């Protein structure tokens, strides 16, 4: 069966279908950028969620109960799904999908891509074709969120990314395995450890992205790993100044390295009221990492 | 009244009071299937308990069970089930490992978390689910099949 | 070297020395009895710190940093040491202990002294004489009770003895021995199983105390060689946790229910708690979670 | 300055660090020794803060050093000794079981004992301390002997 967590199983040049999908939400967005920042191609992900899959709370997992999904090109994603200001407008242009996002429901067409990180070579799902369909029964997306406009959102704004990173202090802290991680799907607090391969490490602008292997890439679920830094005191303490200065192959250089990251788990608002679980290191600094590449 | 029904009737009130308590007496359980002492008998009964705490659904004293990990495993049951009835899906395959990677229970067995499914099918009000079927599919696979009065 | 542990490694008959000694408490008291619980000869307990000592906190340790000792003659014993009420005023009487303990050191002759438990026979501390003492230099454990007395005993408290019984909620316990619990120094927060046999189990009125021993031991006719560890000490206490123990609000049992399961093999779940003998210092104790006498008998007849 | 010395240097800072705070960088401790950027023999650093982790009285990250064990540790090792300075005792002895019970840390070895219990006797100035010695009796046990310059 197509699941999230099924690319490995997946074969190439092959069209799967997901019927009477919503469209949870997108990055990015108006409320992780703000500004109109220029939406590039493959750099617009969205997540969908299909009514098989569990549903514990306003908080999704990406490849536990809903899909990853690369736009491969906007424009034309835009135009079928029903956008009307793009390219002219980036804000009212996700005004506009979150509009058609909120209220509707999708058959949705996606491939394997393959793609490359660095030098290494994985896939990712890609959209394909999305159609319009007809309205109905009951949908629990829409009672959640119902139910999260009256309750608080402050509980889980204290695990926003952004929100400075601290040691949740857990005693003698456990190294784990990326698998066990993938299936590490509530939002628990306490310090688990990994040990994998820096595949490559990408300035975002507002956030730092860093690819993880233990292991071309079969099983991407299992062996990748995505590791994020949102905020300005993270970002700052990343890069130890509050400028996001450094040199380009500084970057590069930390490519190969075995590291050993401590990862506490933070929230990516999607959409009004949904988000997504992500994975960030604690301390990390990219002196640190530097100092350590060169042994 | 055949040994695995005995097994039926213990495992369902072990279920229905962890929803209450984390805790309950040790023989409790026993005390409300005969009411609602041969030594022989209660041997049985405990080593049934014994065999649900070899893979870690309950701990046991002299005294009391621990039913938090049942409590746990059997809240996402609901979680689970719970949101399938309400959209009305008609069938799911679902992994075993599913449940025991969510409740860091590794060692249930197929037959335990088909008990469990079936009491909640079984016991749930909510929704209008009115009959059910289950497919042990494979070692790592089962189906369910749901039924409902309304549309 | 004379240490709290070390009554194994005593000659009978021979006295013991402890150089100036704080006499941090005493059992029974004001806190543990409120009324005045007639003190009886050898129901009289005493815990003395020595400045060799480890502190750790206003919770201390019988046999690892403070001797439990016990009076033989209560009368003797006040005479001794300074009180000048007893036995006309019983509760005035402690007032002046508490008094001279907390204001002075004593220099403290002790001897271990062989009590039978049930069928076994074992040792204990006991005082044979007491000497006034006095020096200079900062006192360690007024510090401590200084710095108590200004933020306060609320999270000690938490632990008393006679609080409601319930478990911490540990995920997945450790069976664990009875060696380590006794050297099991701390207070922890969390739930502790042990399996162990039952030596005796006293009803001392206002709690239950309950003796365990190594499981795999004969009977129970036989000499207990290192009571700290080999013998360890359950205890009860609390309207909540005797109603729930005996299962009546009026304590009641029938005389020879007790002492049938002695000799049972039991599986306990234990937490720790605090025993209060001073105003502001403790000492630690081990309770059973839901033990209850019905489930011990019933235990004991399947056996 | 030598083998041992680096490493007696390295243990004696994170003792210091420790009681000050039971989180730093890897690499502070270093820059400690040296200034009070291009250098190659991190290795050995490395090598022996993983060496002490795998005891587990530090657990290290590829960013942070956690001190808490190293604290809990020594400052049972501060209370265990200043109170036998405290009244003068002339000897001692110890079961490294007492330490490693107390902390928690059954990995702890006897080097590693003996040296944290060194460090606390050149560095106190706590009482009339000004001479000691330790004999390490057995593997289960070390004694202790205090010299004092007053009585």
């Amino acid at each position: 069966d197509l699941k999230p967590d099924s690319i490995s199983k997946a074969i190439t040049d092959r069209l799967y279908h997901i019927s009477d999908g919503k469209i949870l939400g997108f990055i990015p967005n108006q409320y992780l950028d703000p500004e109109s920042s220029l939406i590039e191609d493959d750099f617009l992900l969205i997540y969908v969620y299909t009514y098989e899959l569990p549903l514990l709370s306003a908080v999704f997992v990406p490849e536990y109960n809903c899909y990853e999904i690369a736009i491969t090109n906007v424009a034309k994603f835009f135009s079928k799904i029903g956008v009307r200001s793009y390219p002219h407008s980036i804000k009212n242009s996700l005004l506009e999908l979150k509009e058609l996002i909120d209220n509707n429901r999708y058959d949705i067409t996606i491939y394997k891509k393959e793609f490359t990180i660095g030098a290494a070579k994985s896939s990712k799902w890609a959209l394909k074709d999305v159609v319009l369909r007809s309205a109905s029964g009951s949908d629990s997306i829409a009672k959640l969120e119902n139910q999260l406009k009256r309750e608080g959102v402050d509980k889980i704004e204290e695990d926003a990314a952004t929100r400075p990173i601290e040691l949740f202090g857990t005693r003698n802290p456990k190294t784990v395995d990326i698998i066990d991680i993938k299936n590490n799907v509530q939002m628990d607090h306490k310090d688990i450890k990994v040990t994998a391969k820096i595949l490559s490490i990408f300035d975002n602008g507002n956030n730092v992205t860093i690819y993880l292997t233990r292991s071309t890439i079969e099983n991407p679920f299992e062996e990748l790993l995505k590791v994020q830094i949102w905020g300005r005191q993270n970002l700052t303490l990343f890069f130890g100044n509050p400028n996001y200065s450094y040199k380009r192959e500084e970057l590069t250089a930390c490519i190969g390295s075995i590291v050993d990251f401590t990862l506490i788990p933070r929230v990516l608002r999607v959409n009004e009221y949904l988000y997504i679980k992500i994975w960030c290191p604690i301390y990390a600094t990219l002196e640190s990492l530097l100092i350590h590449s060169r042994l | 009244l055949s040994p695995k029904q005995m097994k039926r009737e213990i495992l369902g009130v072990l279920i229905e009071k962890s929803m209450e308590s984390k805790v309950c007496k040790i023989y409790e359980p026993l005390l409300s299937i005969n009411l609602g002492e041969p030594v022989l008998h209660l041997k049985f009964y405990e080593t049934f308990l014994a065999q649900l705490a070899e893979m870690a659904i309950i701990t046991l004293d002299s005294f009391t069970i621990n039913m938090t990990n049942l409590h746990n495993c059997y809240r996402y049951i609901i979680t689970r089930f719970q949101s399938l009835i309400n959209v009305q899906i008609p069938q799911i395959t679902i992994k075993y490992s599913e449940i025991r990677n969510f409740c860091k229970l590794p060692l249930l067995s197929k037959k335990l978390i088909l008990q469990m499914c079936k009491h909640f099918l079984n016991t749930t009000h909510i929704g209008n689910l009115i009959d059910w079927w289950v497919d042990p599919t494979s070692e790592e696979r089962y189906k369910v099949f749901f039924t409902y009065s309304k549309s």
